[PDB]
Order: C-alpha cells, then structure tokens, then sequence
C-alpha cells in the first residue's frame, strides 16, 4: 500500500507548484525548492512499482516528510532576520551575522539552514533593511 | 557610554563630468566595537547625482537612494573582526553633473551595531565640495 506515499508527494509536488524562492516575505530562501525536489524524487523512487517492502516505504514517508517540515521551515517570516527579537531587523542584526561569520554552532542565525554563516545571512539582512 | 563619529573624505574640487568618490569610515568609536555601520549620505542633486557605493574586500557594501540628494548605506565586516577605525569603509560614487560652490556633503542618521547585535548611535560630519566648469 503506497497512498500516503503518494499522498505526500503530491503535498510536495504542491508546494512546489506554489512557491517561490527570493528575499521578501512570503517567499523561501534560495535553495528550499531544490532540496524538496531531491526528497520528493527519493520518495519517487520508492514509490514507483515493483516489490518496496512496507519498511522501504515507511522510511521514504518518514524521510519526505522530514523534508516537507524542513522546507516550511524555509519560509520567510515578517520576524526573519530580528535576531535579538526586538521588533525590528536593523543594524544591530546585521552586526550579529558579521561577528558570527563562519560559525557552525549558530542554528538561529543560519538563514538559510545549510549549517553555516555567510555572505548569504549578510545578503538576506542588507537587502530586507533597505527595501 | 558609547560615543563615536564619522569619517568623511572627498576631493575638494571636482570638474563637471568627474566622479567624487566619498569616502566614508569611523573616526572614533569608544566603549564599543562596531561589526556593522549604517550610515546616510546627504548631497545637493542639483550638483551631482548619485552612481553607486564601493568596497574593499574585508567590507560589504549595500546602498540605496531614498530621495534626490539621500542615500543609505550600509556596511559590515567579512572578517570575523571588527570594522577598523580610521579607514575608509565604503566609498560612495557621485558623478559632478553642474557647477557649484561650497556644496554640502553630510553624513548622518549613523549608528553601529556590535557582535551582541546592539546598537549605538555615533556623530556624524560634513564637508563641502566645489564643482567646476
Ligand atoms: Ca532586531
Ligand atoms: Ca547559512
Ligand atoms: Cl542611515
């Protein structure tokens, strides 16, 4: 039996029909679109035919919908950016991203999720200050 | 206490069609380090117009007009060290465009952030420019 399989692909599916990747409220952070689709064709594989055992199909449920949660997670949020949790992103959360450059022990200011701090976090903070 | 300003360099005189390139750092910065500066450029759009803002590579730079005459800035280290005193950080592209004398060139609305993300406010300054034929 492969319905919830499917079924959470074609959640997937949707939320890629859906989305857009960029830097204003509403979209995701670069990247979130191509990770979901790697998972989504990993489940794909599983779920296409032949003798996948329940277990095999178990894990790729399991697996894509870890994936589904950690694309959710990429979505950008009014509060996305306000590190110090003031009310505002600002200069002082700029600086934040700056002094933690190149940390890998940092999981709240990883924007984008891809386990460390760079001119990604900079590019995100400078462009929502200024517009 | 956290007291500090703004460096500000430019070119005394400049011809019509010449670029001014104003440079613009931290003088002084006391009680605190400044990892991030935001900072605003005030010009006369009738004397230059504004083409970009510039960097070195420890430095990123991102600017944007607000109105004639006003532009933001913002800057912050790649170092993983403070951003220096006493250099130029960024440098913003004005392009002369008619004559003028004793034009006014000023930051200010300039403020620091430090690692801890907080924030401090620092003086700003101004010089003037003369543009000729
Ligand atoms: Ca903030
Ligand atoms: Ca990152
Ligand atoms: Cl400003």
């Amino acid at each position: 039996d492969k319905t919830n399989l499917g079924e959470l692909i074609n959640q997937g599916k949707s939320l890629l029909d859906e989305s857009v990747e960029g830097f204003n409220v509403g979209e995701y952070h670069k990247g979130a679109k191509d990770g979901l689709t790697v998972e989504i064709n990993k489940a794909e594989e599983v779920f296409n035919k032949e003798d996948a055992t329940e277990e095999e199909i178990n894990l790729a449920k399991e697996s894509l919908e870890g994936a589904i949660a950690r694309f959710n997670s990429l979505l950008i949020e009014e509060s996305t950016g306000d590190f110090n949790g003031n009310g505002k992103i600002d200069i002082g959360d700029l600086a934040m991203v700056s002094k933690n450059i190149g940390s890998t022990t940092n999981t709240s200011l990883d924007l984008n999720k891809d386990g460390s701090i760079d001119e990604y976090e900079i590019s995100f903070i400078n462009h929502r200050i200024l517009n | 206490e956290v007291t500090g300003s703004v460096s500000l360099e430019a070119l005394e005189e400049v011809q019509v069609g010449e670029n001014l390139e104003v440079g613009v750092g931290i003088d002084e910065l006391v009680n605190a380090e400044a990892f991030a500066y935001d900072f605003t450029l005030n010009y006369d759009e009738n004397a230059f117009e504004y083409v970009e803002a510039i960097s070195d590579d420890g430095v990123f730079v991102n600017a944007k007009k607000i109105e004639d005459g006003k532009v933001r800035v913002l800057v912050s280290s790649l170092t993983g060290e403070p951003l220096p005193a006493k250099e130029v950080l960024a440098k913003v592209v004005l392009r002369a465009e008619a004559k003028a004398e004793g034009s006014n060139l000023s930051v200010t609305n300039s403020s620091v952030g430090d690692g801890e993300g907080l924030v401090h406010e620092i003086a700003g300054t101004e010089k003037t420019v003369n543009i000729i034929e």
